[PDB]
């Protein structure tokens, strides 16, 4: 298992140590990753990701990809995380009715970005045989009491106002 | 004329038809299935031979003296069963003989209406002393009756003998008992163990010690004459006499009838099948047992109806009637004809039936050719349930739509207490020996009652019926008393049943009150009794009397006084079990001990709100709801009258607290509870102006709640609002809801519904690629659901409610049951209800629902036993006798085999479940995952083998709402940092609602939206249960949750690696991947992480 570097359609295996929890028994999470081919226009230099541990954000790709470049000296900077729809919110477009779950687009600010991130992600794909305790933890964020019962709160009004007011005209 | 006749008959047969022709393919297959094959009737035919042969050569004896009998069996193993009161040398003149019977057969067998019993039958040979071996006077003070028990004696110790050289003795068994468990007739009983012997038949052999036809006479032993000189009538002594002179005149009667109706037979296997599943039979019910009706008391009413029987005498049944029409034609006179209080039905057996519309208090069926009362056995309390059965029968009969034969003949309603009758109290009787009587009895058993009442145990039970009856008033509908432990069967060496059990000298162990409880009067505070005036009454004594302390004075409303008594009513039992320890420690025995701690149990697993003295509030009080909707119409009214840009049309409040199920009573100000937020859907005149797309319909809807929120804001400043997010509706992300906080403490979520609504969300089902139409579908469900279903779901049960007052406490309980068990998150509110009601809508073939207990015990036996795959649920949910027609039902039924054709093993859809509000059977039940619904079936059964093999107690209710959390993939214990009982509105009180609305959140459980996003995004691979109610479930201070995990089945094993596998993997190697469980497992820690505290994996 720790020889499995990439899989046969192309996509690297990149994997992260797991945190420890107080109520838990160094296990792994693998993210599967590939360059992405499109002819649309803001979907330019951008790596197709694969099971994307919980809660990812564009911070934590930042924080990643600057591990990456830390670790093998190189320069990559990461503009946009697209299509991130951990939960499934937005997976049908019933607005435009009315008239690549757990996926997502990785996209990066130029060419040599991209280009420069994939190299560094093939030498990362290799440290589960040849270096596992160099594999970087992937250190979830943690939704505190505050963030649980923020769902229960009120809409700012004056936000909706506005919202409502000027969609309306 | 009989043209007339002819067009009327035609008519009705016609009318009959479809139900008639359907029915009588079942009874021919019932009683294919019931048959008693040739070869065991012959097996037994051949033994009876033999017997016959054998009592044919007991040789008789001689006249003796009482000292000379006492003399002759002192010093042999058989006894004289000598009835009670047993003959004395100084008080029996008369002398003792046995000589050779006339020997006949009498009952089913003899008739050839026998059936198949797994447990048995009995064949009732009569043996009828000659009428020389009797003096003229021998009727009275038990002469012929101890007469014929020196007869059956010797006559038994002579066939011990004769059996013993044929060798049958090895096989045979040989005890005395009481002929219908009467205690003035032993008889006989052979049986046999594993060529005479005729074990395989399931066959008994009952000897019958009878009299000559007319050997006294009979106008001597009229129910109204004395016979125990001591004068009192003595109607039961009477019956015992008289009719041990008529087995053979009654035989002779119905085996006539038999050969004059075809269907004769059939009907009599009907009818004793109709009474068997009741708990109905023959024997005696003097003595604390349902009864006194049974095959015999059936077919001889059935046979009387063969001749007459109208108030004018005119036939109720032809010679020529169907089993169908036989069987149907007795259960509605039954029904409709009373032979207890208002009337009695008079018939001669040797001269048309005639009706007479006088009573004499007790059920009677009258023989004026024999002068015996036929219903001399039944209690009055027997035959009104008797009664009350019969008329739930013509109902199921005359129903045109749903099938009834196995309500009818084949559904045992018998075997469990609690669920055939709502409250059942157990009577500990201590009253030691006869001689103990004068002090452990409150009332007096003297000579007048001994001569009225035969035996103590008749007298006791009859007692003790009287008691609870005047007590309870119309608290109750119906009473059974009986006598538990109770033995029919004694040795030959013994003279009668002797029992020393239940700290008494009597025949039975305790005594059980079962009750058939009236709702609309049962937990009132008020026992109203008679008038107050100047001199009292007789009815005002007694009522004074019987009362003692607990009588008082008290001016009612309407200005009246009356003697009553004022009782208190408490949240843990009914008034019913107060009333009951009373009555019975003060007019029954000052020993009795009373207990009911199973409806206690029931009641205290509701949880109890936290308002002004619920501890001491009825479970039948719905005031909690009755404020909350008195505080709703206040807002209404203010809403409704607002002038804005389009006028308001409808206001319509759809929460659960309108239809009275919400899990806990609505408290002011307990924001904690789910519930808190009652839903009300608002619509507006018809306006063209609406918005042709989902986003910007919902931006102008919320446009118009601005306007009310303002205007509510600026003039009705008690009131707060806010503006909250509804996500539930999945794809439509701009819902917005105006929830309203009223002064008294309540909260309601106002959602704008237009014309516009459906067509926008139809639209987005025609526009979908075929591949995400399902997801469409789905939405278009929830929104159904949610905003248009809502109204009649909700005005239909808060309106038939008021019909099944109990319905809204079992609903109740039975969402805490589905809580405790993690299941509620996955089985909507309205499924819950829907499932909940069938006892009450219906209930046959047992009563609708009259104890919280009764009713959630019969959600529960439901639940076992429905096979969702095979069957649906559809319910008529009307106020008892708008019912679905035939064409409806088959409709629905046709909804159901549909769905099954695609969906056999009902993997995408379990509980088919419908009604006249919604005959698509999936509105509410849709969505959830198969092994959800399997564990709710499996709990079920769970629950219902818990209690048919350990009883119904304290212990085993308690695990009823106890998760065993096994077989899951893994188990999460939660800690939320702040406990909600209180602020949820449970006792284990919220008084304002926060100065700031967003720390309105603060006391919201955090563990919900927890398990609600985990859900979201575990969806394809994993099911997640927890509990919904943390304030209730969440023990002592209601902050401990669970999350169960089930992997589905799709991800146990290894699958090619896929872009939209969607699930958490691993590879194995470079093609395939399997789920990642220790990935899964922190991010679930991860994602709860303080709150997480203990994490269990399989």
């Amino acid at each position: 298992i720790e020889d499995i570097s990439a899989m046969k359609n192309g996509f690297i295996v990149v994997p992260f140590k797991l945190p420890d929890h107080k109520a838990l028994p160094a296990s792994l999470h693998f993210m599967f990753a590939k360059r992405h081919q499109s002819s649309n226009s803001n979907e330019s230099d951008c790596l197709f990701l694969v099971n994307l541990p919980l809660l990812s954000n564009i911070e934590h790709m930042k924080k990643f990809v600057g591990q990456l470049c830390g670790k093998y000296d190189t320069v990559s900077h990461v503009e946009e995380l697209l299509y991130n729809d951990e939960f499934g919110l937005h997976e049908v477009d019933l607005s435009a009715l009315t008239s690549p779950r757990n996926t997502a687009l990785l996209k990066f600010v130029d060419a040599a970005s991209i280009n420069n991130c994939w190299n560094a992600l093939k030498k990362y794909s290799n440290l589960h045989a040849k270096h596992p305790n160099e594999l970087f933890e992937w250190t979830y964020t943690t939704p505190s009491f505050t963030t649980f019962v923020n769902f229960y709160k009120p809409l700012d009004i004056d936000y909706l106002k506005e919202d409502i007011h000027t969609h309306m005209a | 004329t009989a043209t007339e006749s002819y067009d009327i008959h035609i008519a009705r047969e016609t009318a009959e038809l479809f139900k008639s022709n359907i029915f009588k393919l079942q009874i021919d297959e019932l009683l294919e299935q019931v048959k008693l094959k040739q070869k065991h009737v012959l097996k037994v035919e051949k033994f009876l031979h033999k017997l016959y042969d054998i009592l044919q050569e007991i040789p008789d004896w001689e006249e003796k003296s009482l000292a000379e009998v006492d003399s002759f069996f002192k010093n042999k193993i058989v006894s004289v069963p000598f009835v009670d009161p047993k003959p004395i040398p100084q008080n029996t003149n008369y002398k003792f003989n046995y000589k050779k019977p006339d020997i006949s057969l009498i009952g089913s067998f003899a008739l050839k209406a026998g059936i198949y019993q797994p447990n048995g039958s009995s064949i009732d040979t009569l043996l009828t002393m000659p009428k020389e071996l009797f003096e003229k006077k021998d009727f009275l003070n038990f002469r012929c009756l101890h007469k014929r028990s020196v007869y059956l004696a010797y006559l038994t110790h002579h066939l011990l003998i004769l059996l013993k050289k044929d060798k049958l003795d090895s096989f045979l068994q040989l005890e005395y008992s009481y002929f219908d468990n009467d205690p003035l007739l032993p008889i006989l009983r052979i049986s046999c163990s594993k060529d005479y012997n005729f074990y395989k038949t399931r066959f008994s052999i009952n000897l019958l010690i009878g009299f000559p036809y007319k050997v006294f006479e009979p106008k001597k032993l009229l129910p109204n004459r004395n016979c125990i000189r001591i004068l009192p009538a003595t109607p039961l002594y009477n019956f015992s006499v008289l009719s041990s002179s008529t087995h053979e005149n009654y035989l002779k009667y119905l085996y006539k009838t038999k050969k004059q109706t075809e269907s004769f037979v059939e009907a009599t296997v009907l009818g004793r099948l109709w009474l068997q599943q009741r708990g109905f039979s023959s024997n005696m019910s003097h003595s604390g047992s349902l009864g006194g009706f049974g095959t015999f008391e059936f077919t001889i009413l059935m046979a009387a109806l063969l001749n007459g029987g109208g108030i004018n005498s005119n036939k109720i049944l032809l010679h020529g009637f169907s089993s169908y029409q036989l069987f149907k034609g007795v259960i509605k006179y039954l029904a409709t004809m009373d032979l207890c209080h208002d009337g009695h039905l008079q018939f001669h057996s040797n001269p048309a039936s005639k009706y007479i519309d006088e009573g004499f208090q007790t059920p009677t069926l009258f023989d004026k050719s024999t002068k015996v009362n036929i219903l001399t056995k039944m209690t009055v309390s027997s035959y009104q349930i008797l009664k009350e059965y019969a008329g739930e029968t013509l109902r199921m009969l005359n129903n045109v739509v749903q099938d009834q034969f196995s309500n009818i003949f084949l559904t045992n309603i018998s075997r469990f207490d609690n669920l055939k009758y709502d409250l059942c109290y157990d009577v500990q009787l201590p009253l030691g020996k006869y001689n103990n009587l004068e002090t452990s009895l409150a009332a007096t058993f003297g000579s007048m009652e001994r001569v009225k009442f035969i035996t103590l145990e008749n007298f006791l039970a009859h007692k003790i019926t009287n008691v609870a009856r005047y007590a309870l008033g119309d608290r109750i509908k119906y009473i059974q008393i009986e006598m538990v432990g109770q033995k029919s069967d004694f040795p030959i060496t013994k003279r009668k049943v002797y029992s020393n059990t239940g700290g008494n000298h009597f025949n039975f162990d305790f005594v059980r009150v079962k009750l058939i409880v009236n709702p609309s009067e049962c937990d009132k505070l008020v026992t109203k009794g008679p008038a107050h005036s100047e001199t009292m009454s007789t009815e005002a004594a007694v009522f004074k009397n019987f009362w003692g302390i607990k009588s008082s004075l008290r001016r009612f409303k309407d200005g009246s006084i009356t003697h009553c008594c004022v009782w208190s009513t408490s949240s843990s039992e009914p008034i019913i079990s107060s009333i009951v320890n009373f009555a019975l420690q003060k007019h029954v025995s000052k020993k009795a001990q009373i207990s009911n701690e199973t409806i206690k149990k029931f009641h205290n697993f509701l949880p109890l709100p936290n308002l002004p003295s619920s501890a001491k509030t009825s479970v039948l009080n719905l005031s909690s709801f009755f404020n909350l909707k008195k505080s709703f119409d206040d807002l209404y009214k203010i809403i409704f009258q607002m002038k804005l840009p389009l006028s308001v049309k409808s206001i319509l409040p759809v929460g659960s607290a309108f239809r009275y199920t919400s899990l806990c009573q609505p408290v002011p100000f307990a924001y904690s509870d789910p519930d808190f937020f009652q839903d009300v859907i608002l619509e507006f005149e018809t306006s063209p102006k609406w918005p042709d797309e989902i986003t910007s319909l919902e931006k102008a809807k919320t446009a118009f709640l601005l306007k009310i929120q303002e205007e509510l804001s600026a003039n009705s400043s008690t009131y707060r609002s806010f503006f909250s997010r509804d996500e539930s509706i999945p794809y439509n992300l701009e819902i917005v809801t105006l929830n309203i906080l009223t002064p008294e403490g309540y909260g309601f979520k106002f959602r704008v519904l237009t014309e516009r609504d459906e067509i926008l969300y139809l639209r987005a089902i025609a526009n979908a690629r075929n591949e995400l139409k399902p997801e469409l579908e789905a939405t278009f469900l929830k929104f159904t659901a949610k905003y248009l279903a809502s109204v009649r779901h909700t005005r239909t049960l808060e309106n038939i409610s008021h019909s099944y007052q109990f319905y809204s406490p079992v609903v109740r309980l039975f969402k805490r049951w589905l809580d405790t068990h993690l299941l509620l998150g996955h089985i909507t509110d309205e499924l819950a209800e829907l499932i909940a009601i069938k006892p009450f809508v219906d209930p046959a073939p047992y009563f609708i629902p009259g104890s919280l207990e009764n009713g959630f015990l019969k959600v529960l036996k439901f639940i076992s036993q429905w096979n969702w795959k095979d069957d649906p649920l559809i319910l008529d949910l009307v106020k008892p006798e708008e019912r679905l027609t035939l064409a409806q039902y088959k409709g629905i039924q046709m909804n159901f085999t549909n769905l099954r054709n695609s969906d056999p093993n009902g993997t995408h859809l379990q509980f088919f479940v419908a009604s006249k509000n919604d005959p698509s059977g999936i509105l509410y039940s849709s969505g959830i995952p198969l092994p959800i619904a399997t564990r709710l079936t499996a709990l079920a059964k769970v629950a219902v083998n818990l209690l048919q093999t350990h009883g119904l107690n304290q212990q085993t209710i308690n695990l009823l709402f106890t998760p065993g959390l096994k077989d899951y993939d893994f188990v999460v214990d939660l800690r939320t940092p702040i406990g909600l009982k209180s602020s949820c509105g449970i006792l284990s009180a919220p008084s304002n609602f926060p100065e700031n609305l967003n720390d309105l959140s603060e006391k919201m459980d955090p563990t919900y939206q927890l398990v609600k996003y985990l859900n979201l995004k575990y969806k394809n691979s994993l099911i997640l249960s927890s509990r919904k109610y943390i304030g209730v479930n969440g023990g002592e201070k209601g902050d401990k949750n669970v999350i169960t995990g089930l992997i589905k089945p799709l991800f146990k094993g290894a699958h090619k690696f896929r872009v939209n596998l969607d699930c958490n993997v691993k590879p194995v190697d470079d093609e395939n991947v399997i789920l990642n469980k220790e990935a899964i497992f922190h991010e679930i820690a991860a994602f709860g992480n303080d709150m997480v505290i203990n994490f269990e994996t399989d």
